[PDB]
């Protein structure tokens, strides 16, 4: 994700996107997308 | 007397037992589907037969669907495997030399009407090994054959010996006219 320069949500955002991580919801949406709603299989 | 009493009860159990085959839907234990398109899949052991094919366990367990066949060489194979035309027609000669075999019962003199009983048998036991090999051959292109498959391979082995039984008694009625005369 990106911001411009000097923005005051660079940090919010960034440490916003690690929370996502640990908690697997960045994986939980890609197999949603690319496998869940998937047609092959 | 008892031979002919061995050839009935063995005609009959075969003729059953591949009726029973061609009916039944346990012939290969796959893993697939049962359900069609909707407004993911549920690959679930799917007992599958000939005609039809319900999920053994899965949410949808007993939903039969109708096996799709068509989905140079290969069209050929694809139609005698849809129409299940060899494992059909042995339980139509099987049941033709039942018929031979009465008929011998009623008329004694014809011993030509127990010879045609051995050949439908020998080969409903042929048409039964077509099948096989275009079932499987067809299927090909983890599975666990069930007991239905193993009913038509059985009836075969039953048909086969009763084939044999049914030539012997054809011989026999011949040596006695050959001794009497």
């Amino acid at each position: 994700v990106a911001t411009p320069k000097g923005s005051s949500l660079r940090t919010p955002v960034n440490l916003a996107v690690l929370k996502l991580s640990e908690a697997g919801v960045l994986d939980k949406l890609k197999n949603k997308w690319w496998y869940d709603k998937g047609e092959c299989g | 007397g008892v031979q002919m009493l061995l050839t009935i009860v063995g005609a009959f159990a075969a003729f059953s037992l591949m009726t029973i085959a061609v009916g039944t839907d346990y012939w290969l234990y796959s893993r697939g589907v049962c359900k069609t398109k909707s407004v993911k899949n549920e690959e679930v052991m799917t007992h599958s037969g000939l005609w039809r094919t319900c999920c053994l366990e899965g949410n949808f367990k007993g939903l039969c669907k109708q096996i799709d066949h068509f989905p140079t060489a290969e069209y050929f194979l694809r139609a005698v495997r849809a129409s299940s035309i060899f494992p059909i027609l042995s339980v139509i000669l099987l049941f033709m030399g039942g018929l031979c075999i009465a008929a011998s019962e009623f008329y004694k003199t014809r011993h030509n009407i127990i010879l045609s009983a051995g050949i439908f048998f020998v080969s409903a036991g042929l048409s039964n090994i077509i099948g096989i090999i275009v079932y499987i051959s067809a299927n090909a292109g983890s599975y666990s054959y069930g007991w239905s498959f193993y009913f038509g391979a059985l009836s075969f082995i039953i048909a086969e010996m009763v084939g044999v039984l049914a030539v012997h008694m054809f011989i026999d009625r011949h040596k006695q006219l050959r001794a009497t005369a």
